[PDB]
């Protein structure tokens, strides 16, 4: 209560309420899910259109030809972090003329994300991503935080009713490592779907696709693109 | 050489309780006269002159930029600056310029304003104060006003003499320097009253 | 209210803010460094909250030189964004001074930095403690532990986090001056299982690292084989 | 009182969502993309005859190709409008072709969430615009209207309502859209829905109305041109 | 007036209605949460600092826990109050020492040394964005004209020289005791200057000590650099002091 | 960074609550006393000195700034040492550009503009301090005071800290215009013995003297000496 | 130096300092304008009267330009600032573009230092609204309007300042092409307009025109008191 | 910080400006000081409140300082900032004559120093200065010449005023006694006196309780001159006969 304006302030708990509020602004975005198998790393994700004559909001994100990135939470903040990640895999390409490993941009975004959790009248990053790479260790799906703490999973959810989608990952991760493409999506689309009311579908409108492997440069799948993908749910 | 570029000549010679203080009148870039009513010597007290030879610009920007610190001290203090004072005074202005001087090399003379006790010195461009018993110079034709004055000044002269002195020191050093003259000016300063006085001259 | 700022005594001499952010470290999961006859050995509870992450997400155990290790407990980020600190500190060391910087020193620096945090409305004290370790042929086996007022010491044993009293009460039963690093890890996986709460929270990996005479003064990861005999011999111990 | 980078517990910064609130208080603006070109309209809000209604601007031209529709705190809106203009120049400056609709939108929308008091310049932004706003122009991509709002937001739509009453209007919107509609067509529709949600009588001096088509410059309507299309509306 | 308050008075280092800084009160108060007492005295010959080491923990290593600190080779200083303040005011304190031989040439005087780093306390309690540092600071050296020095400065940012003082939760009776006992001795000037200190600090906790429970450091006109007694050396003064 | 806003701010009446605080620190700092002869000045001081313990020598109250000017106080003696060291550094700057000691009133004056800015610039407060400053220049002495608000005053005689409305009416009824150094001194060592409980010695009050000759502590013995008579 | 958010936004939306400041300028002296045929003129009530006040130093209409003047009402202080970065402008302007600025171009520039001035750390916005008139290198007249938000417009007439809501109701009433047609006319009725509102009339209602290409002339109490009395006579009929 | 930062330079809900409000409070209760115009000259009035009979008289005055070779002035208030503010005001008249060879014009540094006080209660975040000056002068442009301002940063030409303890009282009876164009020194030393016993309420005034300073020309220069104590208690004298007459 005097507690939870502030950044700066711990709570007699030993918690920082302003870092719990911004993570509010992850799991009210729309969900995706990111998952990978020994070749292939992959995005899904649902987007919002504000009305029914709105096209939708774009939930990945084009970081690198080896990084891709699905986001939740404040737009703005997305596209800062995305442009700070943009800038380190330029940087570690013209330095050493190679990919710069995921890892090490995680670890990045975790100190840039930190600091001004801890200056006064600084506030956390209000976003949460989900990062699809591929480098010398493989296949891999990051998750980064507003508390500038970070994760390295088998796969994923965030967002509203991400839990749904968890909850599918846990039940089916044994098969995910030896998955072809093919397989490996329709798993990430089953898990979004679950996120979904009982209603609603997933369509070529609301479903976006991001992919990065061993033979293939992270790519983007919208609207038409997506219904090979869509097709095969059977 | 910079210091030659307008030519000119100040000195200051002192007298029992008396000052004096004279300067040629011309301003010329090089070999022509633009102008000869040219000013050289400033008021800094009604008792308290300081006459700058040298670069036309600086003589001018030096007068005025020691006028302004001059005014601010005396709005501060009770008071009217001491000679020895403003010596400091511009001894610290010039300095501040040690790497970039200004190109003038002034003299002052004046009264002590409580004591009127006389009192006159010189400074070198970056701002070493030279204080004597007798006259300073300062100018183009440094060297013909040194064996004016060697041969001429005397101690505890009144003030007709004083005027005669100076004024014979001014006008036959400068005869000999191409770049100096077209008139003098001269100041006696005394306890009662400043008299100012042109003086008959060459105008070649 | 007198627990704001960092910047503010209470009226009996306290920092709050320093003593809420030290309740951060002992909401934590245990760690604890043993150090012994030749070498220092670290052990972390690191708690599973989710079965979707990789085994090593979240390590709590890092290199901070090739010589030193960094054991840590509290908010991940603070301990994370400290542990580069300390690297920063310990290269710099090197550039200017020739030599590898000396433990003790290290934990001064580092301890000193942590230290500002807790002096200004600015900035909030870092919710973090964490142990260094380091082995040399010179210097012997060192271990210190610095908490979030900036305070600094060396140890035989330590323990940091939500089980520490339990932990430390288990390490004194050693005679750890006499004991080689081998026979420790042994002994660090024994007690993070004692001290672990398996009703209230229900997954852990253990997490383990060594520095002494047996890495050659190198800071490294326990290696698997070793690990899992020490797990093997913690769990059949519990009984 | 508390800082103005301070969220709620609901996970929202509370200075971008008073900025929202300020929006529901600006003139009502609609915007239409159609396949021949897209439209801009705009209520005007007369407050006193003896205003000058050409001194209120509320449609501007951003480059030859896109243009502008404003609703909220219409001073704030100022320096969006420049950066866009600016960047444009920038772009056509260093590339020699044309900034694309979703460009321009992108780099005025960095702008938004660029406040706070301890972080930047001397006396840099203390707060969020108090703006919405609706780009419409045309591009390789065809014709095309985005949409902005103070979070720094941004989105195409094939039409949409801001101001007081978009809420009303955007169903109208729903109603009379279709992919296939005319730019006429669309033109028609949006006058007669600012007719509907206005206060005043519509007229052909308390509207503006711009287009952007494949063929055409931005084109803002005359008095003529205006008069000409409300006759059937 | 009398325990006045208005405003901020109570959270920064404004002055109260009686021109108070209940601020700076509060830092006094934060030397006695350490729980430790420390205690200075000086004669002729020499000046000794003694505080209590307490080591309740037995998996502390015993040669890392000190509350006494080489500033330079011939000045110590003890330490008591809030740990990290202290060890922050003795690394200020050090760089003083090192940065004034370097320009001056000569080593900082211990009076010198002890005025800058009240000097230093001083603005914190006059600037409202940072606190006071809880601890406080007693240094001792050999000035080659004044003989054997003791100061002391606190939060405050007060110093003084002194014949012998203390600091801590102590302090009060350390002063009660040494006043009792200068009075009484000649020249109002102590001659057995490890036994007082150490006697003192027995008396005003009580407790008759073993050598791994106090710290000694020393210097002495004849050894001007400043030493730490080990525990067998502690030992032979308390065996002497138990034998009459 | 350092707060940028003012501590100090009015109030509803127009009154500066914080510099009228910092003068209640002062009202009860320990007595200071000045008194202006027609050949002198003498600045007198009672120590707050406790304890035998004290090494009364290690620290002064009354304090040379230049070989012709000197200062006392009343108040918290830690912002009395930032103050004369300030002036110090003040009076040199002076010196470096005019080669003439500074006179005791363009002293006062830039000293006095720094505790002003106390009362003002962002995220201090004022000092806790009044200063008696002595000098002689012009042939003539002078006794000046400066308190926490920048605001100072020339004394023919004076007294602050705990007791000082008794202590300047004390002196109302005690100083001439014509009285000499040595009896002035004499008078000042009484206004402090009207106030100070506890009996004096030469090493409980610090007396300084100002004249042609220049600013001085007097020495323990000297003090001892006028003592005597006392 | 002081960063403070200053001006934020509240539940609602309001941005309550540039309120306060509307406040302040709703307490000024009443200010009127009228555009003219081929005249601006400018009306500017009181504001204490006080015979011991040398006039000349308190006048509120300004020139900016030779071709641009502005009367302000609100904090007198605050408009004096407004009309210094005015007058060093109007010069900027002249050296870069070598015209004099059009009176829509300075008002923009007053009204977006307005603006600046709602958004920028540590600072309040301006307590004034101002009243800008001139003509363009055309001879078009012009009458435009700035508030403290920095929001500005053309008007045919308007007032500002206390009284302003009645004295524009009368303009909506009394303007047009008839009380506008001649010089005297549009004069007369910026002098009907504050008669309105000035308490004791009028007395203290300074004024001043300007004409294309003509330059300001402010008028004197006894050109002024001509008008009155050539107004107040015809209101008798 | 946000939390202790009491907001010097923002308005209040009817467009106030409280810190200049109580500024003006803090005035109020300073010294009288009045400044009356005539034709031949111009002068300033004050209280002074340095008035303990221990006090040494160091200075030439107490609350009239000399501004450049053409002005004066006098203030009420708090004096520390009024030292501040002087002095500011004599670096303003350097700069324009190092500029420009000529004095600053009266009103124009009056508007440069009034522009600094201004700037105080709009940015910054600091206390305003608590003073108000009054000004006198002779320029080329105007002659003699009386300013007043006041922590507003606002300022006016009179001629005649009064700042400080009583003002309203004061100026009530300048409004009656003063003749536009027909003031002499002399006429305006007498009620200068006139108003200032009437202001003194508390109690019999004296010439060591005010300062008179008179600003003059002569021989085409400026004069400025304190009046002693001799032609003070002389003008008192004048101004005690003056009421005898009064009645009959
Ligand atoms: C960090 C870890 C996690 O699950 N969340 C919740 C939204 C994060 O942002
Ligand atoms: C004399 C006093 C002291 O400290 N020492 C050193 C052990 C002495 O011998
Ligand atoms: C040091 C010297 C002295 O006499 N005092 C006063 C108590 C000190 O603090
Ligand atoms: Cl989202
Ligand atoms: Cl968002
Ligand atoms: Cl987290
Ligand atoms: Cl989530
Ligand atoms: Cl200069
Ligand atoms: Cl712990
Ligand atoms: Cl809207
Ligand atoms: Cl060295
Ligand atoms: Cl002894
Ligand atoms: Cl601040
Ligand atoms: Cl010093
Ligand atoms: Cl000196
Ligand atoms: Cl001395
Ligand atoms: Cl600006
Ligand atoms: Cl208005
Ligand atoms: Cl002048
Ligand atoms: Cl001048
Ligand atoms: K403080
Ligand atoms: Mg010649
Ligand atoms: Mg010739």
């Amino acid at each position: 209560n005097q507690y939870d304006n502030d950044v700066t302030v711990w709570s007699p708990q030993g918690r920082i309420h302003q870092i719990e509020y911004a993570m509010e602004a992850v799991k009210q975005g729309s969900a995706t899910v990111g998952l990978k198998s020994k070749t292939h790393a992959v995005l899904v994700a649902l987007k919002r259109a504000q009305s029914e004559l709105a096209a939708h909001q774009k939930k990945i994100l084009h970081v690198d030809n080896h990084i891709g990135i699905s986001i939740a939470g404040l737009t703005a903040d997305a596209r800062l972090l995305c442009n700070f990640m943009r800038q380190e895999c330029l940087d570690s390409r013209f330095v050493f003329d190679r990919p710069l490993p995921v890892s090490r941009l995680v670890s990045l975004i975790g100190s840039k994300t930190q600091i001004p959790t801890q200056r006064y009248g600084r506030r956390p990053y209000g976003v949460g991503l989900l990062i699809a790479g591929y480098d010398d260790m493989g296949p891999h799906i990051f998750q980064t935080c507003p508390s500038a703490n970070y994760f390295d999973c088998r796969a994923m959810s965030i967002g509203a009713r991400s839990q749904s989608a968890r909850t599918y990952l846990e039940r089916h991760m044994s098969e995910f490592m030896e998955c072809n493409l093919n397989e490996l999506v329709k798993h990430g689309l089953r898990a979004l779907r679950e996120t979904l009311p009982a209603e609603q579908d997933l369509t070529t409108k609301n479903v976006s696709i991001g992919i990065v492997g061993k033979d293939l440069e992270f790519t983007i799948y919208d609207d038409d693109d997506v219904s090979p993908f869509l097709e095969g749910l059977e | 050489s910079i210091m030659s570029y307008n030519g000119g000549a100040v000195m200051a010679m002192k007298g029992k309780n008396c000052v004096a203080i004279a300067a040629d009148r011309r301003f010329g870039i090089q070999a022509q006269m633009v102008t000869t009513d040219f000013q050289k010597i400033f008021p800094m007290g009604d008792r308290l002159y300081i006459g700058l030879a040298g670069l036309a610009t600086d003589v001018q920007t030096v007068a005025q930029r020691l006028k302004f610190r001059l005014n601010l001290y005396e709005l501060k203090e009770g008071r009217q600056i001491k000679p020895y004072t403003l010596m400091s005074m511009v001894a610290n202005l010039l300095y501040e310029k040690r790497f970039g001087p200004y190109y003038t090399e002034p003299v002052i003379a004046g009264l002590d304003p409580k004591t009127f006790k006389p009192f006159i010195c010189s400074l070198d461009l970056i701002g070493c104060p030279m204080v004597t018993d007798d006259f300073v110079v300062s100018g183009t034709c440094a060297e013909q006003m040194y064996g004016m004055c060697e041969s001429l000044w005397e101690p505890n002269m009144d003030p007709d003499h004083l005027f005669e002195t100076i004024s014979q020191a001014m006008l036959n050093a400068v005869d000999r320097d191409a770049v100096s003259g077209m008139g003098v000016i001269v100041h006696i300063i005394e306890k009662d009253k400043i008299t100012t006085r042109t003086l008959k001259a060459r105008m070649d | 209210g007198y627990d704001l700022s960092a910047s503010t005594f209470s009226p009996d001499g306290r920092v709050f803010q320093v003593e809420y952010a030290m309740k951060a470290v002992e909401n934590s999961s245990t760690a604890i460094g043993i150090r012994c006859k030749d070498g220092v050995v670290f052990g972390v509870e690191k708690l599973v909250l989710s079965k979707l992450y990789e085994e090593g997400s979240n390590k709590r155990l890092f290199n901070v030189d090739r010589h030193v290790g960094m054991a840590v407990a509290g908010l991940l980020a603070d301990a994370r964004s400290l542990a580069d600190i300390a690297r920063e500190e310990a290269s710099n060391f090197r550039s200017n001074f020739g030599y590898n910087i000396p433990l003790k020193h290290l934990a001064d620096r580092v301890a000193m930095y942590v230290h500002a945090y807790t002096l200004y409305s600015a900035v909030r004290p870092f919710g973090c403690s964490f142990m260094l370790g380091s082995y040399s042929v010179n210097d012997g086996a060192q271990l210190y532990m610095i908490d979030p007022s900036g305070v600094s010491y060396g140890y035989w044993g330590c323990a940091i986090g939500k089980a520490r009293q339990a932990a430390k009460t288990e390490i004194e039963k050693l005679q750890m001056k006499e004991m080689t690093c081998r026979d420790i890890v042994k002994e660090v996986a024994k007690i993070i299982y004692i001290v672990h709460d398996e009703v209230k929270d229900k997954a852990f990996e253990l997490e383990l690292s060594w520095v002494g005479e047996l890495t050659n003064g190198r800071h490294e990861i326990v290696p698997k084989d070793i690990r899992e005999e020490a797990e093997k011999y913690a769990k059949e111990s519990l009984k | 009182d508390r800082g103005v980078n301070t969220f709620s517990p609901e996970g929202r910064l509370f200075q971008v969502e008073y900025a929202i609130e300020a929006i529901k208080l600006g003139s009502t603006a609609i915007g239409i993309q159609t396949s021949e070109g897209v439209c801009l309209a705009v209520e005007k809000r007369i407050t006193s005859p003896l205003m000058e209604p050409s001194s209120i601007e509320k449609i501007v031209e951003i480059d030859a190709h896109i243009g502008c529709a404003m609703s909220g705190l219409i001073a704030d809106a100022k320096t969006l409008i420049d950066k866009a203009r600016v960047e444009t120049q920038n772009h056509w400056f260093t590339y020699n072709e044309t900034m694309t609709v979703e460009s321009v939108t992108q780099a005025v929308s960095n702008l938004a969430l660029q406040f706070g008091e301890e972080d930047a310049d001397p006396g840099a932004m203390s707060r969020p615009f108090g703006v919405a706003l609706l780009f419409g122009g045309v591009d390789e991509k065809g014709p095309q209207l985005f949409h902005m709002d103070p979070s720094g937001t941004f989105v195409q739509c094939d039409a949409r309502a801001i101001g007081s009453a978009s809420e009303g209007a955007q169903s109208s919107l729903q109603e009379v859209y279709h992919k296939s509609m005319t730019l006429k067509e669309a033109i028609k529709s949006s006058l007669i829905i600012l007719k509907q949600v206005m206060e005043e009588k519509l007229n052909a001096t308390n509207i503006e109305l711009a287009t952007v088509q494949p063929g055409q410059n931005f084109h803002m309507f005359t008095k003529e041109e205006l008069e000409e299309v409300i006759k059937d509306i | 007036s009398r325990g006045s308050s208005a405003g901020f008075d109570r959270h920064i280092t404004i002055f109260s209605p009686e021109g108070r800084l209940y601020q700076v009160e509060y830092a006094f108060k934060a030397i006695n949460q350490g729980g430790l007492t420390s205690v200075a005295v000086r004669g002729k010959d020499c000046a000794v600092i003694v505080t209590q080491k307490k080591v309740p923990d037995k998996l502390l290593d015993s040669s890392t826990v000190t509350h006494l600190f080489k500033i330079t080779e011939n000045i110590g200083c003890v330490m008591t109050g809030m740990t990290a303040d202290s060890r922050s005011q003795v690394q200020r304190a050090r760089y003083e020492a090192a940065n004034w031989k370097y320009k001056y040439g000569y080593e900082i005087p211990v009076d010198m040394l002890c005025k800058r780093i009240a000097d230093i306390s001083q603005v914190y309690t006059q600037n409202a964005e940072m606190r006071p540092l809880g601890c406080c600071m007693i240094l001792i050296g050999i000035d080659e004209e004044q003989g054997p020095q003791v100061y002391k400065c606190d939060p405050a940012g007060y110093y003084c020289g002194f014949k012998a003082t203390a600091a801590g939760v102590k302090q009060t009776e350390s002063t009660s005791f040494l006043e009792k006992k200068v009075k009484k001795k000649f020249d109002w000037t102590f001659e057995q200057t490890v036994e007082t200190a150490i006697t003192c600090l027995s008396t005003v906790l009580s407790i008759d000590f073993k050598p791994s429970e106090i710290e000694v450091g020393v210097v002495t006109v004849e050894n001007p650099k400043f030493r730490i007694l080990t525990e067998a050396e502690i030992d032979a003064h308390l065996v002497a002091l138990a034998e009459r | 960074r350092g707060y940028s806003f003012s501590l100090t701010t009015f109030s509803p009446s127009g009154k500066l609550v914080q510099i009228e605080y910092a003068l209640a620190a002062v009202a009860g700092g320990a007595p200071s006393v000045g008194i202006k002869a027609a050949n002198g000045v003498v600045l007198a001081t009672e120590k707050k000195q406790k304890s035998i313990l004290y090494d009364e020598r290690s620290v002064h109250k009354v304090e040379p700034i230049t070989k012709h000017i000197g200062l006392v106080y009343s108040g918290m003696g830690p912002d009395y040492r930032v103050l004369v060291h300030r002036a110090r550094k003040l009076a040199q700057q002076y010196y470096l550009v005019y080669q003439e000691p500074i006179p005791t009133a363009q002293l006062v004056q830039r000293v006095a503009s720094v505790m002003q800015e106390y009362t003002q610039s962002g995220g201090v407060r004022p000092f806790g301090v009044s200063l008696l400053i002595c000098g002689w220049n012009e042939g003539r002495p002078y006794l000046f005071q400066s308190d926490p608000s920048g605001a100072y005053f020339a004394w023919k005689a004076t007294a602050m800290g705990k007791n000082y409305v008794n202590g300047k009416t004390f002196l109302e009824k005690r100083y001439n215009e014509d009285l000499e150094l040595e009896d002035a001194i004499h008078t000042a060592i009484l206004t402090l013995k009207e106030s100070f409980e506890g009996q004096m010695t030469e090493d409980n009050i610090e007396v300084g003297i100002c004249n042609e000759a220049g600013f001085r502590r007097l020495t323990p013995t000297e003090v001892k000496d006028y003592l005597a008579a006392i | 130096s002081y960063d403070r958010a200053i001006t934020v936004f509240s539940p609602d939306g309001h941005l309550f300092q540039v309120e306060y400041a509307q406040e302040a300028v709703k307490k000024g002296s009443t200010a009127v304008g009228v555009r003219g045929r081929d005249i601006v003129v400018l009306g500017v009530e009181k504001k204490s009267v006080a015979k011991l006040q040398d006039e000349r130093t308190v006048r509120k209409i300004c020139a900016l330009d030779d071709n641009v003047c502005m009367a302000f009402a609100g904090l007198t202080a605050d408009a004096r600032i407004v009309i210094n970065r005015a007058r060093v402008e109007c010069q900027s302007h002249r050296l870069t573009v070598e015209d004099p600025v059009t009176v829509e171009y300075i008002t923009r520039y007053i009204a977006s230092l307005k603006q600046r001035y709602t958004q920028s750390n540590g600072r309040r916005p301006f307590g004034i609204s101002a009243l800008i008139v001139g003509f363009d290198f055309d001879g078009t007249p012009r009458l435009y309007q700035t508030d403290p938000s920095g929001t500005y417009h053309a008007w045919k007439a308007n007032a500002i300042g206390r009284g302003a809501k009645s004295v524009r109701e009368f303009l909506e009433k009394n303007y047009t092409d008839e009380a506008i047609e001649t010089d005297d006319l549009t004069i007369k009725l910026v002098i009907k307009a504050l008669l309105e509102v000035v308490q004791s009339g009028g007395k203290n209602i300074e004024l001043a025109v300007m004409r294309r290409d003509q330059s300001l002339k402010i008028l004197n109490p006894e050109e002024i008191e001509k008008y009155v009395a050539e107004i107040e006579k015809e209101k008798e009929e | 910080s946000r939390r202790y930062d009491s907001r010097t330079t923002i308005f209040s809900p009817e467009g106030r400006l409280y810190q200049v409000e109580y500024a003006m409070e803090a005035i109020g209760h300073a010294g009288t000081c009045l400044g009356i115009l005539a034709n031949d000259g111009v002068l300033l009035a004050a209280e002074r409140r340095n008035i303990h009979k221990l006090l040494d008289e160091v200075f030439f005055s107490e609350k009239i300082y000399k501004l450049n070779e053409d002005m004066a002035c006098s203030v009420a208030g708090i004096t520390s900032d009024a030292n501040v503010l002087t002095n500011e005001l004599r670096l303003i008249a350097q700069r324009y004559l190092l500029q420009y060879q000529e004095p600053i014009p009266c009103e124009q540094l009056v508007t440069a120093l009034c522009d600094i006080k201004q700037a105080y209660t709009q940015f910054g975040g600091k206390r305003p200065f608590g003073v108000s000056l009054l000004y006198i002068g002779w320029d080329k442009h105007y002659g003699f010449q009386l300013y007043q301002s006041d922590p507003s940063g606002n300022y006016g030409g009179w001629k005649a005023t009064c700042i400080g303890n009583n003002s309203a009282a004061a100026v009530s009876m300048l409004k009656q006694d003063y003749k536009e164009g027909e003031m002499t020194l002399k006429s305006a030393l007498a009620l200068a006196i006139k108003v200032l016993n009437k202001t003194m309420d508390v109690s019999k005034l004296s010439a060591e309780k005010v300062e008179i300073a008179t600003l003059t020309r002569e021989n085409g220069k400026t004069v400025i001159r304190v009046l002693k104590q001799k032609e003070v208690e002389q003008l008192i004298k004048k101004h005690e006969e003056e009421e005898a007459k009064a009645e009959r």
